[PDB]
């Protein structure tokens, strides 16, 4: 039985019905259509989270700041769907650039424990500083199938 | 690319 | 005035000074010739340094252990020089990359200061074990021209 | 590639 995948709410419920339950209940989670998309993060100095929409399915976008930043992506569905994909996570500053590429967790998973064994992208505040604007990070996310 | 703006949690 | 570019030499001279000095006295740092390489660092649980040669230049690579580890790269040469370069480093591991890429710094820089702002690929103990064998890891570096 | 196995100083 599958938990909500946002990093307060304590549903939980079939893999049919997470994607019925993050839109009625999680409104303010922006959705951007598109396979190669841009994460801005606002106020980095906490969770970011949005949703990218792209062959087919809906993966879960997560900035997190516990300091050292945490970015990871996750499918809404299972480990067999999870496999057929690949991530790219790009942070891109004055000639410098971070990159990060792995398969997406399924949300069965969940991601703490792919953040506590630092499996995502892993930068620390002044990497962060180094390729944002003002308090303002932008991440590249890229999406495709193998 | 298409961005999405997004404010903290 | 130049100093020894190795990460306990206190010797200082010439930018052409520079070459002859490693090789004379510090003839345990390996060169290796080519601009795509590997440098495998073993027992990882503390600097490793090794030379890569190429486009008729001479470029410190540098893996220190402070635990978090950092990896750079530097151009025994001017930072104009410097400047017409590009550095990437990547780990590779099961079905997870980690790439980092910059301008090499010029040893007139030094590399504590590139170091102390996290610029450079920084990466922890986990990550570290994540992409190594047993206690030995393996970097991808790759120079090009820009 | 050429890989250099490299020892800690
Ligand atoms: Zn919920
Ligand atoms: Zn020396």
């Amino acid at each position: 039985p599958y938990s909500c995948p946002c990093p307060s709410c304590k549903w939980q419920g079939s893999l049919d019905a997470v994607m019925p339950h993050l839109m009625h209940q999680h409104k303010s989670i922006t959705t951007l259509q598109g396979e190669d998309i841009v994460f801005l993060a606002t106020d980095i100095n906490v969770d970011w989270v949005m949703m990218q929409s792209c062959f087919g399915f809906h993966f879960m976008l997560v900035l997190e700041k516990q300091q050292q930043f945490f970015a990871i992506v996750q499918l809404i569905g299972t480990r067999k769907q999870a496999e057929n994909f690949a991530y790219r996570l790009e942070l891109n500053g004055h000639r410098r650039r971070l990159t990060w590429e792995a398969t997406p967790r399924s949300i069965h998973e969940g991601i703490a424990t792919a953040i506590m064994n630092s499996d995502c992208l892993v930068f620390d505040t002044s990497i962060a500083q180094l390729f944002a604007e003002n308090g303002n990070l932008g991440i590249n996310v890229t999406i495709s199938m193998c | 690319k298409p961005a999405a703006v997004v404010a903290p949690i």
